[PDB]
């Protein structure tokens, strides 16, 4: 309870952590610490009935955030872990479900069968982009195919859970924690060009309440970028 | 012979840094001095040879009356009795001979009859700093540097007399004590034109003579 | 400039009375103001250096005030000798600038 | 520098990481990483710097005029050299781009 | 010889070290010294015949030199020492003499009696102010009264000598290095409103040369600041 780091505070209260690893440290890289390691706190989206989902692309959504946006632009290479918090609040006369996965190397697919999607449809810049219930028509030319019954890339949307997941229940569970490694194939890749992590929040049975309660439930996600260093001079 | 150029023996002595003359009834007749050392030019350039003192202080007041010419009729009036009211840096100030600003229990004076010996009182190092600054290079108006504040003085009777007009002088003296200075600095070369600043007229280096040999 | 302005430049008083001469000026000058005193014979000397300090040498009698811009210069108790000329310099921006004069005479 | 014994001078040696632009000023220049070379002193200068197959900047700037005597030419030169500071790691031969022939030589 | 401090590096070969003291450390203060500790060397000046002098206020020259220009503008206090490099380079044919003060607190004097000197005329950004060997009229409102043989303050300039000091000799010396603490009566004061040294280079002796000979000699001066630290969170 009441976790600190730099200048940011948050509370909590189990947490599931990457493949059984824990982020670790490795010309000469440099190191820095008081800089990256604090809670960068997104801004909430909004959980209605007719929902679908939302994703963020990781090292990207820090891109604008502050000081970590600075080294991203500054030095050329980098490796990080993460360490991510997600919390919805709502009351006991609400009820819902949340999937929370956090996917390696997310490629996803254009609409268009012949062309690859453009870049500011993937990621937007620390906003959320979200799914839909219907498919996306050829007709459009970049576009990225976002039905939520293939999660964007092909594959079947109930075999999401065998990346580091964790399942959000408002009847019995109101948080999830996850702890990722860095998982590349290089030590070190330049952080512009890849986004080696992607975290998805889908509603698996949506939300219902009676008349009175608040028709929404606001979803809060945290990122702390842990073990992180540069490569230069 | 090597002691009487010591700290102590320089600059802990006595000077007349103020005189002023107020009287009774003309209910405009009170002192003021706000407290500096920058008001004479033979003390000014002896606490100009450092840059931060650090000193405390010894105020002694001579006081004398004279009898304005008043209408007729017999003026006996009885001794006098003065009050040298000493406001601290942040505190009331007094715009009448009647004012609240005199009865304050955070202002502390000093009461005198004429007569005696003179009334001295002493002021310990007060300031936010370690040390006083006799020179600024900075912004507060350039060069004020408001953390160097030692008071305000007033002075003014407190005997109602209506038979006779009366004015009095005072003469105010000076003297340091403790004196710690710091970081040495040249003497000063071209005479002192404002208080505030160090403002000055270019001067030449020396007197001149007529061949170099 | 500074135009100092005195609009009297003439008073008349006996003797024992108090006068009062007023010297105006354009801006503020901010308390930087002197009044000098010249004899009938030509001879001039300085009287107050400030608003309202007096000169070593000068009797009691003189007296100053005023602030900003309007200003004054008192004489309680008119004697003989104070039958003179009186101007008012300001000492504030470059170049000094002096008022007109202020000749004083008896009443009747 | 391959000047002459008399004259006097310094220089700049910037280097530009890669991914950081090539200073268009003297004054950005010294904000990074830099050596100042002067030449009154000492004749030579060495800067060990990694190269991998933007990629960096080894620009050069004056940080004051040649200042030499009377009789002196004040028009110097500069040689520059290159090495290999520790060991490489050179892997998957090829050949080179530099030699081909049209027909065999006889 | 060939002193380097972060990523800067300058080539020397005697120092004056300020009043017989080194620079040292003392809410809580952090201290940053890779952002500091490095070698800013400002523009060459040149000295010509008909040279006066040049004077430089000393946080005020770095104020826009990258990094510790950075922390001025965002932490409120701080204290810091310096490392003064002076060296001028001619050849063997010129001649002429230099001194080089550091004068703790040189409050200067206006050209008029009644003002006070305005902010661009005390202190150029990285750029020398230069004295003249004549009088500043009256009739000039706000600028400061540069006759050299008053050196500015009012007081002989043959006297500046007990500051601390070195004299530069074209025929038997070439650099200079002066090694200043913090002088101050409080323990941290702010950078913007208060200039606490200031580095003067007045030419007693004026250059000469013969003709053929280079008609300039530049000057070099190079500062590094040493032990600082700031007041901040």
């Amino acid at each position: 309870r009441s976790i600190t780091l730099g200048n940011s505070t948050i509370t909590t209260q189990n947490v599931v952590v990457g493949y059984g690893v824990w982020p670790e440290y490795l010309d000469q890289p440099t190191q820095p610490d008081v800089a990256t390691c604090r809670f960068y706190t997104l801004e909430s989206v909004q959980w209605m009935k007719n929902s679908a989902g939302w994703w963020w692309k990781l090292p990207d959504a820090l891109s604008q955030m502050g000081l970590f946006g600075q080294n991203m632009q500054y030095h050329y290479l980098g490796r990080t872990g993460y360490t991510i918090h997600v919390q919805c609040n709502a009351s006991k006369f609400h009820q819902g479900c949340l999937l929370v996965v956090c996917v390696p190397e997310a490629e996803m697919g254009c609409s268009n069968l012949n062309n690859t999607p453009e870049f500011s449809e993937l990621s937007g810049g620390d906003s959320a982009r979200m799914f839909t219930d219907t498919q996306v028509g050829e007709s459009n030319a970049k576009k990225v195919q976002t039905a939520v019954w293939n999660a964007g890339m092909g594959v079947g949307v109930g075999n999401l859970t065998i990346f580091p997941h964790q399942w959000i229940n408002l009847r019995t569970n109101n948080s999830a924690t996850l702890v990722m490694p860095y998982i590349n194939s290089v030590p070190m890749d330049n952080m512009f060009r890849h986004n080696n992590l992607t975290l998805m929040i889908i509603p698996f049975v949506p939300l219902n309440y009676s008349e009175g309660s608040s028709p929404y439930v606001p979803i809060t996600v945290t990122i702390a970028p842990m073990c992180a260093e540069y490569n230069g001079l | 012979s090597r002691s009487e150029s010591s700290i102590e023996n320089f600059l802990c002595r006595s000077a007349c840094v103020y005189y002023a003359t107020y009287t009774n009834n003309s209910k405009k007749g009170f002192a003021e001095w706000v407290i500096n050392t920058r008001q004479v030019a033979q003390l000014r350039r002896k606490l100009e040879l450092f840059t931060y003192l650090r000193f405390d202080l010894e105020l002694t007041f001579v006081i004398t009356s004279a009898q304005q010419p008043s209408t007729a009729s017999s003026v006996d009036a009885p001794v006098q009795t003065h009050q040298i009211m000493y406001v601290p840096p942040g505190g009331p100030v007094p715009t009448k001979v009647k004012d609240y600003a005199w009865q304050t229990s955070t202002n502390p004076s000093v009461f005198w009859t004429e007569g005696n010996a003179p009334p001295r009182m002493s002021i310990p190092f007060i300031s936010i700093g370690n040390a006083y600054s006799c020179f600024y290079d900075g912004w507060t108006v350039y060069g004020i540097n408001t953390l160097n504040n030692m008071g305000t003085l007033y002075m003014r009777h407190v005997n109602e007399a209506g038979q006779g007009p009366i004015k009095s002088t005072v003469r105010i003296y000076f003297k340091p004590k403790h004196v710690k200075a710091w970081v040495p600095r040249p003497p000063r070369l071209c005479q002192y034109e404002k208080q505030k600043n160090v403002n000055f007229s270019p001067i030449g280096v020396t007197t001149s003579r007529t061949d170099i040999i | 400039d500074i135009q100092m302005t005195q609009t009297k430049s003439s008073l008349s008083a006996s003797l024992g009375d108090r006068v009062t001469i007023s010297c105006r000026a354009s801006q503020d000058i901010s308390n930087y103001l002197n009044w000098y005193q010249q004899k009938p014979d030509g001879s001039v000397k300085l009287l107050i250096y400030y608003t309202s300090t007096l000169h070593s040498g000068v009797p009691s009698r003189f007296s100053g005030s005023g602030s900003g811009t309007d200003y004054s210069l008192t004489i309680n108790s008119l004697e003989q000798e104070d039958i003179a000329t009186y101007f008012c310099q300001q000492g504030n921006t470059f170049p000094f600038t002096f008022g007109g004069g202020t000749k004083l005479e008896i009443r009747r | 520098f391959c000047g002459s014994a008399m004259a006097t001078g310094k220089f700049l040696l910037a280097y530009s990481p890669p991914g950081a632009g090539v200073p268009k000023n003297r004054k950005d220049a010294m904000l990074g990483t830099h050596v100042i070379w002067d030449v009154g002193l000492q004749s030579s200068c060495v800067l060990c710097v990694p190269w991998i197959s933007a990629a960096g900047y080894v620009t050069c700037w004056y940080q004051t005029n040649i200042v030499v005597p009377a009789d002196v030419q004040s028009s110097c030169d500069i040689l520059c050299f290159v090495s290999a500071c520790n060991d490489f790691s050179v892997r998957m031969l090829k050949d080179t781009p530099f030699i081909r022939q049209d027909t065999f030589y006889q």
